[PDB]
RNA sequence: AUCAACUAGCCCCGAAAAUGGAUGGCGCUGAAGCGCGCGACCCACACCCGGCCAUCUGGGCGAGUGCCAUGCCCCGAUGAG
RNA sequence: GUAAGCAGAACUGGCGAUGCGGGAUGAACCGGAAGCCGGGUUACGGUGCCCAACUGCGCGCUAACCUAGAACCCACAAAGG
RNA sequence: AAAUUGCCGGGAGGGAAGCGGAUGGGGGCCGGCGAUGCGCCCCGGCGCUCGGGGCGUGGACUGUUGUCGGCCGCGCCGGCGGCCAAAGCCCGGGGGCUCCGCGCCCCCGGCAGCCGUCGUCGGCACGGCCGGUACCCGCGCGCCGAAAGGCGUGCCCCUCGGGGCACUGCGCUGCAACGCCCUGCGGGCUCUCCAUCCGACCCGUC
């Protein structure tokens, strides 16, 4: 903790991928569901509505010198009364992504 | 009052007043001038097979991008993206193309005067007095790239030859940084602790909710 | 349009004037029962008694969440009586009528649905009826006029949005908790979320 | 129940006097969202309904066995850790890869086996007995149920917990001593620094 | 905004009394209840 | 703020008929959720009592009664007729509430809880602010004392708003009445 | 302060079947049960807007700088089998 | 006809010929009918987990030492205490 | 040729496999997979094409931002009308209760602050998806202004602030800024394998 190695500033709030917008017997892979760490209510996700996020994973082959990958997306609208958001990405996430971390920056700010 | 502005703009009489048909009733008699048949080129080098279309001079005149209300010349901003993410800088003035123009100052942050998009900055409630700084010398051409030719591929032999040479930002930008940095440090020492503040970088330590955080 | 607006406020003050005067003079004033209904269908085209299917085809409600304007009279209100489980209907006011006409106004022009985006369409659909602008059309509907038949048959059934904020149970009547039948003043409350 | 969203590497849960079903639904949603839990002192879980009702329920659960091969059908566990684990398996879709990877994150123990002794044990307010039952309704402890069902290690867990409790009493008295000395140290610095430290006064308590 | 004679005297006191008198009369006929002197077996239960 | 019920008073009469061209006027004090529901319940009662149906009837006015002093607590009495699963019954219910409107909503919920009677089944015969020293019912009359005092045996712990709500709280809550 | 009757809400008795067993499962007891509510939310190929395909209707295009004219352009509705 | 997932009739609708959302599963029960896509909002049905939505805000009732009870059809229980 | 078998290389497997929709990870394969050419100029000879320099530019794909429209959702604020509007607050007056929840309950008459329901008018802030122009918008034919934009005359209104109306003509009329990469460990693929979430009973038939 003290004298640690890693990123020295976090300008992004963590979030967990939580699934897809799904009915009881359908999935709509176009939009994913995201839980932002620290947001608990429907009004507060109205602030993040717009602030883009990044799914950062890492593949097996090295391309452009790195295994790390990034898929880009943003918080479209709230999803429910408990601070869950719908996230729209450039290309739909893998189903394996649910449960993993996602970075939610503040770029399109105000 | 966007609607009231729209009505006042849309009124026929005020459309006359804006388009200034008067003082066109000045030059060309007391009647509106005629137009003619320009463009007598009569020299087409080549006849395209498909129906001919010429290039557009965009006659549309976009509104300049508006600045945030909470941004005033003299604010301390928070960078968000790029290599300077988290750096706390000073907003000097909005340059003419629509982007913010900021300074570190370069002595303390290492962020020079640089152009940053308004999207990727956050206003802070702090203000500095920069009445005494000269900025008019700054413009878009100051930053216009004039990117060189794509025949240079950066190889291993150039990787550190560029680093061990100084064929980089030319000396007048160096000189410029000195004057702005001095003329703004003199006013930064007036506010206590602000030198340390700008030296710091903004980090979102655990249990910090941005929407809860004021700025 | 100036004079139509002027008589809108004149009538609105006139109703209060009359009611206050009646209270002052000892009795009470009975408001004049509404001349106009807004009917909006709330049940789909599936599993309909054929007589009801005909009633809706005659009212011009041939798809769920369509809206029509109706004269009040014993001929038509006893027609709604026969088909209440399928419509919700009541008393439109000025805002509801005008903003239906503006934001969702289409005209049955030569059997085609022409959007009412300019004053010129009315010159073609009407103009043998002394209706020239959108505001004439709105007035001549709302204050049910001598030409209301033509200025309604000119209108195409309003193809409305699904109710924002939801909808109570469509199975029961509005009195019992549901949504069909008279909600006389509250079609106004519903239109702002159908539209 | 949406998920805590905490970023801890593991979350340790002091399951004493919580409700089996609700603690298990909260934990199940944590696991499905991907957060690794470690539920300790599982033997102390309170369950609504009398001990007699839970006894009868668990013996109905015992009669259920595959006729033609008993070893194949229901596997009737007895340890409180395993009974809770089965309960959470009830809420997790364990016939899918997501489901089995979900239960992989779940470690349930009786007592608090180290290295979970020297770890703050987070409780779930959404399931405490005090806040979830009306004081006066009969309930039972999962440990007392399992003892009466065929778990033969009740005495062992009691022995290990009495040892752990006294060993923690000693350390807590040590931290009382250290805390009073640190209180003295906080005032030592406070009366040493005056105007230099006013700024913390309106946000201190 | 600066306390001009924003809405001033609008009506004389003498008719401003009769208007309120008619209002109270209407409210009395509005909240008046039936005497319930028709239910000769439920008089005790109804209270009168 | 919002009241689920409102007490209206509704006046109506038969249509004018060229025999007896001035029909008699009927006033009623109704509870309903809104104007149209009050009117629809009004024609119910005149049809089953005065033999007047809406088609051969005429609505003269609907007005909504409000409470004199919402800021004072009042002992209310409601004599009500209801339909059980096997017949009809007559009840008296006493409440304490700042408004008759709130007391009536209290009574509908209490009837739907104690007797599984839905609102379509309840007819409110009579409402009267039965002041104290005359309340017949133990639950009301036991609150009639100055120097009243008692604890909160039952109080929820819950974040003041939803934002403070966390799944994990390191410390056991401290409850004390 | 008390007694008796009557009445109806939930619960209990009444209440017995064969592979092990089904409020859908776990579980639930200031409920995650029952009755009545209040907000908001979640959910169809339904409803509104927009893009495109097709069908159907209605149009425009020659003293032709004129067109797979069986063509191109435009408007409106619709699309299950 | 004792009754029948029984036989024969009347008005209507559905299935057959029909997907789709809900009722856990069901040809005809509830919503609803459909070109292929993006966006929004809904119907029926729900918001503890499975499972997207509240362990939301209120008030009572129930304690089941019988598998307490928990969805229109519906998958039942009575007379009586 | 397929069925079917072998060997080599790859891939994956807790009582089926196969198939549909998502991408993701592997492969394998695509340079029409993706551009370097236009205008202006001066020679140097062959007004025109090529050789040299200067010149402003310009390309697949992809990204961010801005501004206009369209549709949509969400939050905040203000004003007005209606009701007998009541109420608390400030002032007054009138009843019944008799030791009582008791310095109680009820009722009316003045007032000039905030405060329910229903209706209505408006202001603002955030965001999502689509669109980017031959017509609606918009630009030029005057000036000032980097620019948003401001500037004329005459008649009506309040007469402060300013507001409203007016004479009206020719033309032209595909919104922009800046990036990333360009034979790459690149880009993307409708092909192949595999994983994961959702769906999913085996067809023909009476
Ligand atoms: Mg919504
Ligand atoms: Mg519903
Ligand atoms: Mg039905
Ligand atoms: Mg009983
Ligand atoms: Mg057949
Ligand atoms: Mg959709
Ligand atoms: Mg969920
Ligand atoms: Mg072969
Ligand atoms: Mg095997
Ligand atoms: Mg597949
Ligand atoms: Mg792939
Ligand atoms: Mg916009």
């Amino acid at each position: 903790v003290k004298g640690r190695t890693g990123q020295r500033v976090r300008l992004y709030v963590r979030g967990t991928i939580l699934g897809y917008k799904r009915s009881k017997s359908n999935q709509y892979e176009t939009a994913s569901l995201v839980q932002i760490e620290g947001v608990n209510t429907r009004e507060d996700v109205a602030w993040y509505g717009g602030k883009r996020m990044a799914y950062v994973y890492k593949a097996k082959t090295k391309s452009n010198g790195t295994h790390y990958r990034c898929i880009w997306g943003k918080v479209s609208r709230p999803h429910g009364n408990t601070g869950v958001v719908r996230a729209k990405f450039t290309s739909n996430l893998p189903a394996e992504a649910m449960g993993k971390k996602v970075r939610v920056f503040m770029y399109p700010s105000s | 009052s966007k609607m009231a502005l729209g009505i006042k703009r849309a009124s026929r009489s005020h459309t006359y007043h804006r388009r200034g048909l008067w003082a066109i009733k000045a030059k060309h008699g007391g009647a509106l001038p005629k137009a003619e048949k320009p463009a007598a080129v009569a020299e087409p080098k080549f006849y395209p097979a498909d129906d001919v279309k010429p290039r557009t001079v965009s006659t549309r005149k976009p509104h300049p991008t508006k600045l945030r209300s909470t941004i005033t010349p003299g604010t301390v901003l928070i960078l968000l993206a790029g290599r300077y993410m988290g750096k706390r800088v000073v907003f000097l003035k909005q340059l003419q193309s629509g982007l913010l123009l900021i300074t570190g100052p370069f002595k303390i942050n290492g962020v020079p005067i640089r152009r940053v998009n308004q999207a990727y900055v956050i206003a802070t409630s702090t203000k500095v007095d920069i009445s005494k700084v000269n900025v008019q010398k700054f413009d878009d051409k100051y930053f216009a790239r004039e990117k060189k030719t794509r025949a240079k591929k950066t190889e291993g032999e150039l990787f550190e030859s560029d680093k061990e040479a100084t064929k980089n930002l030319p000396d007048f930008k160096k000189d410029d940084q000195k004057v702005i940095d001095a003329e703004l440090i003199k006013a930064i020492d007036a506010v206590p602790d602000l030198k340390n503040y700008l030296g710091a970088r903004f980090s979102l330590r655990d249990g910090d909710k941005p929407h809860e955080m004021t700025f | 349009a100036e004079q139509y607006a002027g008589e809108y406020e004149a009538q609105d003050k006139e109703l209060v004037q009359l009611k206050r005067e009646a209270r002052m003079k000892g009795g009470f004033y009975v408001s004049p029962e509404a001349k106009l209904l807004f009917v909006v269908r709330i049940r789909g085209i599936n599993a309909m008694h054929p007589k009801t299917k005909k009633i809706l085809q005659l009212l011009r409600l041939r798809q769920i969440f369509n809206g029509v304007f109706l004269k009040v009279n014993k001929a038509t209100i006893n027609m709604l009586r026969r088909v209440e489980p399928y419509v919700a209907y009541g008393y439109p006011n000025l805002k509801s009528v005008r903003e239906l006409i503006y934001k969702r106004g289409y005209g049955k022009l030569n059997k085609q649905r022409i959007p009412l985006a300019n004053n010129k369409v009315i010159e073609e659909g009407l103009g043998k009826h002394n209706i020239i602008c959108i505001e004439d059309l709105v007035h001549e509907i709302l204050t049910v006029g001598p030409h209301f038949k033509e200025a309604n048959n000119f209108l195409w059934p309003f193809k409305l949005k699904a109710p924002l904020g939801g909808l109570k149970k469509k199975r029961n009547h509005y009195v019992e908790g549901g949504d069909a039948g008279n909600r006389e003043n509250y079609i106004n409350q519903l239109v702002r979320r159908m539209n | 129940v949406s998920g805590s969203g905490v970023c801890a590497k593991r979350v340790v849960v002091d399951a004493r006097h919580h409700m089996l079903g609700r603690l298990a639904s909260i934990v199940a949603k944590e696991l499905l969202n991907g957060q690794r839990v470690v539920v300790v002192r599982c033997e102390e879980i309170c369950m609504s309904g009398g001990l007699v009702r839970q006894k009868m329920k668990y013996l109905r659960f015992l009669r259920k066995r595959m006729n033609t091969k008993p070893s194949h059908g229901p596997i009737h566990f007895r340890a409180p850790a395993k009974i809770l684990w089965r309960t959470i398996r009830g809420m997790i879709p364990h016939k899918t890869a997501r489901g089995e990877a979900a239960l992989a994150r779940l470690k349930a123990y009786e007592g608090v086996p180290p290295p979970y002794d020297r770890t703050k044990r987070m409780v779930i307010p959404d399931a405490l007995k005090v806040l979830r039952l009306q004081p006066g309704h009969r309930y039972c402890l999962l440990g007392q149920l399992s003892k009466e069902v065929g778990w033969n290690y009740a005495d062992t867990i009691r022995e290990l917990e009495e040892k752990r409790k006294e060993k923690a009493k000693v350390s807590y008295d040590r931290r009382k001593q250290l805390a009073k000395l640190r209180v003295k140290a906080e005032k030592a610095a406070e009366e040493k620094l005056g105007t230099q430290l006013e700024i913390l006064a309106p946000i201190k308590y | 905004k600066e306390k001009i004679n924003s809405k001033r005297t609008k009506l004389s006191a003498e008719e401003a009394s009769k208007i309120k008198a008619a209002g109270k009369a209407w409210y009395q006929t509005m909240i008046s209840d039936s005497d319930y002197t028709e239910f000769d077996v439920f008089s005790k239960w109804l209270g009168v | 703020v919002a009241f689920r019920f409102h007490q209206y008073q509704v006046v109506g009469r038969a249509l004018p008929t060229p025999g007896d061209e001035q029909p008699k006027i009927y006033r009623m004090k109704l509870w309903a959720t809104n104007e149209v529901r009050a009117k629809s319940k009004f024609w119910y009662f005149l049809r089953k009592l005065k033999k007047v149906k809406k088609s051969n009837g005429q609505m003269l006015a609907i007005n909504e009664i409000f409470e004199k002093n919402p800021t004072t607590i009042k002992n209310y009495g409601i004599w009500l007729r209801y339909q059980s699963r096997t017949g009809y019954h007559n009840m008296y219910k006493e409440y304490r509430d700042t408004t008759l409107n709130g007391a009536v909503e209290q009574m509908y919920t209490e009837m739907a809880s104690r007797h599984r009677v839905r609102s379509p089944c309840i007819q409110i015969i009579k409402t009267a602010t039965v002041n104290f020293k005359l309340c017949k019912r133990d639950n009301t009359k036991q609150f009639h004392n100055s120097k009243i005092k008692f604890p909160l045996v039952y109080q929820k712990v819950r974040p003041p708003t939803r934002k403070l709500k966390t799944t994990y709280k390191a410390t056991r809550p401290n409850l004390f009445m």
